[PDB]
């Protein structure tokens, strides 16, 4: 089980950023493009729904560093209250966990391709 | 938070400001290679 | 003699490609290469797709 | 501390392509230079 | 011509002005042969060569603009 509305997105950018100061070495800057794209998801709810992307993304990974908390995530609906907890939305951890996998192992095919040889119709 | 202030509309702009930068960028790419000692001259 | 046209026999049908002169077989070179020019990158373990 | 401040962090890495283009057109890798390049450019002030 | 460079000094050097005689078959000296060349033609031949291909090797891409 995981806490949906952008929470996951945003505790699990946090963790990659924070590997890349460790690593460095040419690799250092393939954690970054990945922590980069894990915050796009929470910056496009806040596209919807009339928010600012910059204000909303710096409030959620503000909070991750003050409190271990990763409950606090992305409103749509503006009840309030960012905790997922009082908000009851619950998503798949299983529904999650795939999104990465199958994000990750279909760039690694797309960037490999060199030679396009498409036939005409 | 949601439902007030105002909705944004006509978002063609965005896009053809998106148009256009990519546009310009692919100018900028070749001439890019023509940039420094080690850049090529081009015959058009 | 049947005709004023007398045509000239050739010894192949009509369709029929040349060869000898000089670079027959460089042409056949030129299309080995060609086609590794393709899988060069591939080859590697860094190599594309 | 404002969204101006945010895009001055991009008109920064903006002017990298200039050394970055240097490098590879003369076939050395880009981030092995730059890597160099903030290094060396901390102290010195300037003809680095 | 690879021992004459390594012929060294002492005329007894010979190896130089040598050349193929292509009716006979054989290599023979060019000067009793009575086969002799400008020196000025291989100095203006190898510059105007060289920037024939100098100009081509820096022509990274093509670009062909149609007649209107
Ligand atoms: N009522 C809600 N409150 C907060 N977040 C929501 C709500 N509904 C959906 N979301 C978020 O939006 C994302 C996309 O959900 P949705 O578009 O409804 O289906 P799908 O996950 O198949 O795209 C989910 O990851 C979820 O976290």
């Amino acid at each position: 089980v995981v806490y949906g509305g952008g929470a996951a997105e945003v505790t699990m950018s946090l963790a990659v950023s924070e590997e890349a100061d460790k690593q460095r070495g040419i690799d250092q800057y393939a954690f970054r493009g990945f922590a980069q794209a894990l915050d796009t998801i929470p910056m496009t709810l806040a596209e919807n729904s009339g928010l600012d992307p910059i204000g909303t993304l710096s409030t959620l990974k503000s909070k991750q560093l003050k409190e271990k908390i990763s409950n606090i995530g992305v409103d749509c609906l503006g009840y309030g209250s960012n905790d997922m907890k009082e908000l009851f939305v619950v998503d798949p951890f299983i529904g999650k966990k795939q999104q990465i996998l199958l994000a990750t192992q279909l760039c690694r095919m797309i960037l490999k391709i060199d030679n396009v040889i498409i036939s005409g119709k | 938070v949601p439902s007030n202030a105002t909705f944004k509309n006509k978002e063609k702009p965005q896009e053809v400001r998106k148009a256009n930068i990519i546009a310009a960028r692919s100018v900028a790419d070749a001439i890019r290679t023509s940039l420094g000692p080690k850049g090529m001259d081009k015959m058009i | 003699n049947f005709g004023s046209q007398t045509p000239t026999i050739v010894v192949l049908k009509e369709g029929t490609d040349a060869s000898q002169g000089k670079g027959q077989i460089i042409s056949n070179i030129n299309a080995c290469v060609a086609v590794q020019e393709a899988l060069k990158p591939t080859l590697g373990p860094l190599g594309s797709d | 501390e404002g969204v101006q401040a945010f895009i001055w962090q991009e008109f920064a890495s903006a002017l990298e392509v200039i050394p970055t283009t240097l490098a590879e057109n003369a076939g050395l890798n880009s981030i092995k230079v730059v890597t160099e390049l903030r290094s060396k450019h901390e102290n010195g002030e300037l003809n680095d | 011509h690879a021992a004459s460079q390594m012929a060294k000094p002492e005329k007894r050097r010979s190896y130089r002005n040598y050349g193929l005689d292509l009716i006979r078959g054989k290599i023979v000296d060019e000067i009793h042969a009575g086969v002799l060349e400008p020196t000025i033609s291989k100095v203006k031949s190898l510059k105007s060569a060289l920037e024939a291909c100098v100009a081509i090797l820096r022509i990274d891409t093509m670009i062909t603009v149609d007649p209107e």
